[PDB]
């Protein structure tokens, strides 16, 4: 934000020489509150009134209490402050003469100084007792009952104690005071006017100086980034939707400091966050059966399908209750199922919840039941009173959608084995991702490795050498029976979670138990709101997919953290068959980028696969052939674009070399685009290339001699029979 | 195990560098086939694999023979992935390109001291366009290219 903005470069150094002159006096403290408060200050040429270009009607003269004394000749004047968004202070010089009579430069200062006054201290935070006591200078402390060169039309009143009971009422007028008191105690005269005066102001005004003026222009540096960020809920607004067990958020807390990495987490239903604190386990891989949420069950995994959120769904039922079967065919020993048996909390949770009803008891078998209600319209539940079971069974006026009718029998969960006891599940903690700080990653390579690697000789090995030992010891992420997919830190960390939450009170086994959804390629979901956790140990909760992206970006991607994002983004993930989007800088410059001889033949293959037809057929024509041979030769070009054997070269010759290269293979494209049937398909794909093409020469012109244009360029050429001269032509043409 | 999409590539490829349209290629054509497709197997690395069948006259691979030869060196690599995460790390700005500043950047986190004048080293031998950048391409040369 530069700000001071020289009109008219008109006037030798006497009217520049004289801008800097006037500014070299005004603190360069003042200068950066003024810029922070986003202010701009025009010094222009012979533009005396209405005349400059931010000049014109906006808000103008409205009441007129002008300069020092008050005045309003508008016309007359030469310095000027647009008043109402940002200041914009104008001020325009002619000849050789603010030195005889300062009086003149004065308003620069005071038609500036209403610049920090009304935002400076006067009022900025409010009209702290720091200048509402300095203002009480009136004629109550010092015997210097001489404040007529502020204090006149306005407070000529000095019969009033001027306090709180009065002081509101003309904020304006108390800033005419610390405006002339600017221009005063920085005029390149009178200054000791204000020293021998009013003797407060002068120190009040010292301070400011002293450091006074650094102070707002921090409070509002401050204030510049909180100000404007990236809105996120954060603390325990957050750990609210959150859905984590707070003990549990807050034990991570540490973690998050002492390894130096964000903490990120999908919603975990809310539903389940007690269950939790309880110590109910969380459903690993081995799980995938459906939560529910509502009825006694809710939360919980109902082995009985047709309780769970898909209630209804004839299909979905019948093949999530298809899924705990094999989970616990598959999994003996580890997966099965146990009796749900609410416990007390849960009970009167579920109930200012509005989940379940507790009303009416009952007797059977000679034990009793206290009904367990739900608005459901198929199924009625109870629970015991000896141990906590609870049962349901089909209303004796409906059925199962499988077309299953039955008698009271007690709501099994799914459970998995934890230290040999089949404990209930629930929701466990799927983390989003996990962004160490590379600083962190370094402590992950084994020092001889890392040693061995930058012990070279090679400037570009040495640099090769490190990235793999980055990719390998930070990026790589290989596959597991157990957690899923990946990282080895990415697992130490995953342990450092359950431990952490363990040495807090958990009894359920782990709350953590795979990689991160960065890694669900196979069927990536989509959250809008997700839950991180700094490096610092404060709570966030972003509100958007791109909120959260560009959190990200701001914080992770470019900051010091090791990230990447799930490889099925901008793709078509398989299993759930979903694009998710995510901002891609690779793909930001491939616009501008020439393609590479594979990444060529790769899009025609592409095609072939779709429209049957390919850029040749298999024929006799010569006419096909004609286009083999010719897509043969781009395939050639823009795999000579990129050689390694370029840096035997200089930077100057690699852009020319290379804008040839890119050059030719352009031209052949022109040439095919130019010949027979080629399928409409890939017309369009070539008409593509060819803007790449396009833009890869534009951009290395520019970065030479930019008067060329491409389309220009291009004509100068003539690729008929010679080709060789028409180089030498071409360095010609960029001189 | 090369999916399909694997395939389609390894034929229009395989074919557009068969200049006697036939079905088969030369040594040289093999050679040619695959640098196009970015690899690049040695002077002598090339005949090991084309060698090892030698049923079409001594010296020449048929389709099968080719896209059953894509397995050796493939039915294990996957590192085209990662490096591309490689590079979103050092590219610390979101441009799509990493500069020597970033280099430098990066490169010291990882502690490692470079001198100002051995990056914009690094980064020049890396650039081939001449753009005083390393973009994707240029970066899964250096990497790869061995
Ligand atoms: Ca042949
Ligand atoms: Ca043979
Ligand atoms: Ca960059
Ligand atoms: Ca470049
Ligand atoms: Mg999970």
């Amino acid at each position: 934000n530069n700000l001071v903005k020289t009109e008219f470069t008109n006037e030798t150094l006497d009217k520049i020489q004289q801008t800097q002159d006037l500014l070299k006096k005004i603190p360069k403290d003042v200068l950066e509150i003024y810029s922070e408060l986003g202010g701009e200050i025009y010094f222009t040429d012979i533009d005396l009134v209405e005349h400059k270009e931010l000049q014109d009607l906006s808000e103008e003269e409205k009441n007129s209490m002008n300069s020092r004394g008050e005045k309003v000749p508008f016309a007359s004047r030469f310095v000027f402050e647009k008043k109402r968004e940002t200041p914009k202070l104008i001020i325009n010089i002619k000849d050789y003469a603010i030195n005889s009579e300062q009086s003149k430069e004065v308003y620069y200062e005071i038609g500036k100084g209403i610049s920090l006054d009304i935002i400076s201290k006067d009022k900025s935070l409010d009209p702290e007792f720091l200048n509402l006591i300095k203002s009480l200078s009136d004629d109550s402390d010092s015997s210097d009952l001489l404040f007529s060169q502020k204090f006149k039309e306005k407070l000529e009143l000095n019969n009033k104690s001027i306090d709180i009971n009065f002081i509101k009422e003309n904020l304006t007028e108390f800033q005419h005071a610390f405006s002339l008191a600017f221009s005063y105690y920085f005029a390149p005269d009178h200054r000791t006017v204000l020293e021998l005066y009013a003797p407060d102001m002068f120190e009040y005004m010292n301070k400011l100086e002293k450091g006074g003026f650094e102070k707002i222009s921090e409070s509002l540096k401050k204030e510049g980034v909180e100000k404007d960020r990236i809105d996120v809920l954060k603390g325990e607004k957050a750990l609210k939707a959150s859905g984590l067990v707070p003990e549990h958020a807050d034990a991570f807390k540490k973690i998050a400091r002492e390894l130096n990495t964000y903490i990120l987490f999908r919603p975990v239903n809310k539903l389940a966050t007690n269950l939790i604190k309880s110590g109910v386990a969380t459903k690993g891989l081995n799980v995938h059966g459906k939560s529910s949420d509502w009825g006694p069950v809710a939360g919980y995994i109902p082995f009985d399908q047709d309780l769970s959120k898909k209630h209804g769904q004839q299909l979905a039922v019948e093949k999530g209750n298809l899924e705990n079967k094999k989970s616990i065919t598959e999994h003996e020993g580890e997966i099965g199922k146990i009796p749900l048996k609410l416990d007390h909390l849960r009970i009167e949770e579920l109930k200012e919840n509005g989940i379940i009803l507790k009303g009416k008891k009952e007797i059977d078998n000679g034990k009793k039941y206290y009904l367990l209600e739900s608005n459901n319209q198929v199924y009625e539940f109870r629970i015991s009173d000896e141990n906590n079971e609870v049962q349901y069974k089909t209303k004796e006026g409906k059925i199962t959608v499988l077309g299953e009718k039955f008698n009271w029998r007690n709501i099994e969960v799914m459970a998995k084995n934890v230290e040999g006891v089949l404990k209930p599940l629930t929701a466990d903690y799927d983390l989003f991702a996990l962004a160490p700080s590379l600083t962190e990653i370094k402590k992950q390579i084994p020092q001889k490795e890392w040693d061995k690697v930058v012990n070279t000789p090679n400037s570009l090995e040495k640099q090769k050498g490190v990235t793999n030992l980055l990719i390998k010891y930070g990026i790589e992420r290989k596959p597991d029976s157990t957690k899923g997919t990946l990282s080895n830190w990415q697992k130490q960390m995953l342990d450092r979670l359950n431990e952490a939450v363990k040495y807090t009170g958990y009894t359920g086994g782990d709350v953590v138990n795979h990689g991160t959804e960065q890694d669900n390629e196979e069927f990536p979901e989509k959250d809008n709101e997700i839950f991180i956790i700094n490096p610092e140990g404060e709570f966030i909760l972003t509100k958007n997919w791109e909120m959260t992206g560009r959190f990200i970006e701001k914080n992770i991607t470019g900051k010091d953290y090791l990230y990447y994002f799930n490889r099925s983004y901008n793709k078509i993930a398989p299993g759930n068959k979903a694009y998710i989007e995510w901002t891609d800088p690779i793909t930001k410059a491939k616009i501008n980028t020439i393609p590479t001889s594979a990444e060529f033949i790769k899009n025609l293959s592409s095609i072939r696969r779709s429209s049957n037809v390919g850029v040749y057929k298999d024929s006799g024509d010569k006419d096909e052939f004609a286009k083999k041979e010719s897509v043969k030769k781009i395939a050639g070009y823009l795999s000579d674009y990129y050689n390694s054997a370029n840096h035997i070269f200089s930077q100057e010759k690699k852009r020319k070399i290379s804008i040839f290269r890119g050059i030719q293979a352009y031209n052949e494209i022109e040439n095919v685009l130019k010949s027979k049937q080629i399928a409409p398909e890939y017309k369009n794909y070539f008409q593509y290339l060819k803007e790449r093409i396009t833009n890869q020469v534009q951009l290395l012109l520019t970065h030479q001699k930019s008067n060329i244009e491409f389309k220009l360029l291009y004509k100068q050429l003539n690729f008929t029979e010679n080709e060789t001269d028409n180089f030498e032509v071409f360095q010609k043409i960029i001189d | 195990q090369l999916t399909e999409e694997q395939i389609a590539e390894f034929k229009e490829a395989f074919s557009l560098f068969d200049k006697d349209g036939d079905g088969t290629i030369t040594t040289k054509e093999l050679g040619t086939v695959m640098r196009s497709l970015g690899q690049n197997p040695t002077e002598a690395e090339l005949q090991d694999m084309i060698n090892e069948v030698d049923a079409d006259g001594n010296g020449t691979i048929d389709f099968p023979e080719f896209l059953t030869m894509m397995a050796r060196k493939m039915k294990d690599t996957d590192s085209e992935e990662e490096i591309r995460e490689a590079f979103r790390v050092f590219d610390k700005d979101g441009n799509g390109y990493i500069s020597a500043a970033e280099l430098r950047h990066v490169m010291t986190n990882l502690g490692e001291k470079l001198t100002d004048e051995e990056v914009d080293q690094m980064i020049r031998e890396a650039d081939i366009d001449g753009d005083g950048q390393v973009n994707y391409e240029e970066f899964v040369q250096m990497m790869t290219a061995k």
